[PDB]
């Protein structure tokens, strides 16, 4: 039984397999890999100033800890202070979570985490460890500013958010909800991006606020060379707040970053990979979305190469308010065997999308024909590894140029094989039926989820004068009959119109998509599944959803009335929507299962699938697609936060059910990821063992080079914003 | 955007 804000010791640990993909490379292609891994590891880093006010102190901590004495030697000096091995294990995998998180929040849920052991026994370890004896000062320093937050789970230090009852940096502790939407008001009347933003809220001695929106570069308050960036950088007058737009985020760190990807480019395989990495070096020395758009409009002609990769502040889920970017980057090996039926199905992907249930004036314009590939991955920095992903986030590019997805299959992999003594809230004639068809069932879902669910739809967009990019005069919106009165006006994105439920609300759309779209036999046959494993995956797809949809509990915050994570709460909305269509399809069952324990049990019509559930998932598809389009965010909210609504209605009684969830949930697998080293002219692979202390060692020579410097950077970094919370 | 699989 897992206890909440706590990495259990037994917590699964697996590694990342790399060995055959990176075994292909040549050698110019190996040195190209290096160098932006090293970039990815360096900007990963500033995950940490965007996660907690403590997370920098604590990664430099761990890291002085580790790097003068491993695992292995810690252990002799742990024991020999009183700390038994179930304690000093319990250390050791915070640290690995603290590591794979890059904070000490997990990104799959957004809930703080802290040590399984008692403080004072911990402080023993520390203050007399060998890192302590070659630097007293900067070790007691760091214990004496991060050792209470280590610990501490006051309400208000639980879950990531704006507010007085929860945690985050992208703003300063005194930011409300408020203040965002005020900011992004901001933002988009000076077209402005948040990916690359944060906020923070100062009081005068009047006790007038003052806002400054600090963008993510190298460069400071110094002049340069650009004037897009430069022009911006001054102080402003809106609705009667002040607002000061200045630069130089993380600066040292992504000095590190623009240092490896300038070297990498050395090593470019085209114009098309050499010119993109020129347009990040200028996002990110000068701070500049457009060079990074830029780069990125370059990336997605790059088709099907060998190392693949993306880097920079992508995705908004983390931000409480939800546009501004978390930094991530990855580098992988396009896997050409696995990459074969993705192609497959973008190659008749134009005329699937012909079978969403949305009229053609909903969807793009032209099909785009993105690449799709199957993945080894080799690095992925941040603070979690998905499954796929659906890039860039640009709607301007997703919808005119072009689009790229990416199937992470040595992701997949993890999680292929199931084991039947651990499956939960499963009717035990499903079991068998589940576990040889879960792990393909998901790959298609991934497949579905990116290209035909992400990459589908339009925006009705009109720009500062009067031109719509769809005729009004002739589109009609198919809910009420009327023509369009609802759109996108310009500088407004999908995140600055919806906001705090604009992720979730996306990943409900794909994820809708991915379950109406497997129905189709074509897309089984492009996967290899035909006649009765046809049926058999299609069956277990709409099980594993309906069985996610109450796990997801275990990601909702009852106090806070509020949702952490987004394609949890997705699911939860379709298990919602289908519980909603009756008819017998899906039933809820409070149980008490061998444990002697509560738990709950989850049944599925198979017969009433096509009958029952796809007319309601294709009723609720349709009116998804039409408020998002439109941009009705009033209309979203209402149909979106509805079902996303929970409560102790019988016959479910969800919030009873919650507690169940918790009570037999499952933690996350880490992931330990593998290091490239260099000798000169030839790249070797160095891989770790599948467990904590193997999580710890794949940091500790993550960075031979400059190790002790990155800990001083990001303390000062840290200090410098110390004021803000 | 991002896709995930749960449990994992
Ligand atoms: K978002
Ligand atoms: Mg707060």
């Amino acid at each position: 039984a897992d206890t909440q804000y706590i990495l259990p010791n037994d917590i699964g640990v697996s590694s990342l397999d790399s060995r055959e993909a990176f075994r292909l490379l040549s050698p110019t292609e190996r040195l190209y890999a290096y160098h932006l891994s090293r970039a990815a590891w360096y900007g990963g880093l500033a995950v940490l100033l965007q996660t907690s006010p403590e997370a920098p102190y604590i990664y430099a901590l761990l890291s002085r800890l580790f790097r003068a004495q491993d695992p292995d030697q810690l252990r002799q000096h742990a024991l020999a202070e009183g700390l038994t091995e179930e304690e000093y294990q319990a250390f050791l995998v915070y640290a690995a979570g603290v590591y794979s998180n890059m904070g000490n929040y997990k990104s799959f849920g957004d809930t703080k985490f802290v040590p399984n052991l008692p403080k004072e026994k911990l402080e023993r370890v520390i203050l007399g460890s060998e890192a302590a004896q070659q630097h007293p000062e900067e070790v007691r320093g760091l214990w004496q500013t991060c050792g209470e937050l280590m610990f501490s789970l006051e309400p208000r230090l639980r879950h990531l958010g704006l507010g007085k009852e929860g945690i985050t940096t992208y703003f300063s502790g005194n930011c409300t909800m408020e203040d965002a939407k005020l900011a992004q008001d901001f933002l988009d009347s000076q077209n402005l991006s948040a990916y690359n933003t944060r906020l923070f809220k100062e009081v005068d001695g009047c006790g007038k606020p003052y806002y400054e929106v600090r963008l993510a570069s190298v460069l400071g308050s110094e002049p340069s060379l650009d004037s897009e960036v430069t022009s911006k950088l001054k102080s402003y007058e809106f609705r009667g707040s002040p607002f000061q737009v200045t630069r130089g985020d993380y600066a040292p760190i992504l000095q590190k970053v623009v240092e490896q990807l300038e070297k990498a480019k050395a090593y470019a395989a085209n114009s098309h990979q050499g010119q993109m990495l020129a347009q990040y070096i200028e996002s990110f020395t000068q701070g500049s979305i457009e060079a990074h758009k830029r780069g990125s409009r370059f990336w997605i002609q790059d088709k099907g190469p060998i190392v693949e990769s993306y880097i920079g502040f992508i995705e908004s889920y983390r931000d409480p308010f939800g546009s501004r970017g978390e930094f991530e980057g990855f580098v992988a090996v396009v896997n050409k065997a696995m990459s074969a039926k993705f192609e497959r199905l973008v190659a008749s992907a134009e005329q699937l999308l012909k079978e969403l249930p949305w009229p053609p004036t909903f969807e793009k314009d032209k099909f785009l024909t993105p690449d799709f590939t199957s993945l080894d991955v080799l690095t992925f920095a941040g603070s979690g590894i998905p499954a796929g992903i659906n890039i860039p986030n640009y709607d301007d590019l997703r919808q005119t140029e072009g689009f790229k997805n990416v199937s992470l299959g040595n992701v997949l992999a993890v999680a292929y094989a199931t084991q039947r003594e651990k499956l939960t809230f499963l009717e035990e004639d499903d079991k068998d039926l589940y576990i040889l068809w879960k792990g393909p069932s998901f790959d298609v879902q991934v497949g579905l989820h990116a290209l035909l669910g992400h990459g589908s739809g339009k925006l009705f967009v009109q720009d500062e004068k009067g031109a719509f990019n769809f005729d009004q005069e002739t589109v009609i919106n198919p809910e009420t009959g009327e023509q369009i009165q609802s759109w996108y006006r310009c500088g407004e994105t999908w995140d600055s119109k919806f906001s705090t439920i604009a992720s979730s609300y996306e990943e409900c759309r794909a994820e809708s998509v991915g379950l109406y779209l497997s129905l189709h036999p074509q897309v089984l046959e492009i996967f290899g599944f035909e006649g009765a494993d046809a049926e058999d995956v299609i069956y277990v797809n709409w099980l594993n959803m309906v069985r996610a949809g109450l796990l997801a509990l275990e990601f909702y915050t009852p106090e806070a009335f509020n949702w952490r994570q987004a394609h949890m709460q997705a699911r939860f909305v379709i298990l919602r929507v289908l519980l909603e269509a009756g008819e017998g399809l899906v039933t809820i069952t409070p149980t008490t299962g061998s444990d002697g324990r509560p738990d709950a049990r989850v049944r599925l019509d198979r017969s009433k699938i096509r009958s029952v559930g796809k007319p309601a998932l294709e009723r609720f598809l349709r009116r998804l697609q039409v408020l998002k389009s439109t941009g009705d965010v009033a209309g979203g909210r209402a149909l979106y936060e509805g079902y996303a609504t929970v409560t102790d209605a019988p016959p479910e009684s969800f919030l009873t059910l919650r507690d169940t969830v918790l009570l037999r949930k499952e933690s996350r697998k880490l992931i330990v990821q593998p290091n490239t080293r260099l000798e000169g002219s030839d790249v070797q692979l160095l891989e770790y063992e599948a467990s904590a202390a193997g999580l710890i060692r794949s940091f500790s020579e993550r960075f031979p080079e400059d190790g002790p410097e990155l800990e001083e950077i990001l303390t000062q970094l840290a200090t410098a914003d110390a004021r803000f919370w | 955007d991002r896709v995930y699989i749960h449990p994992f």
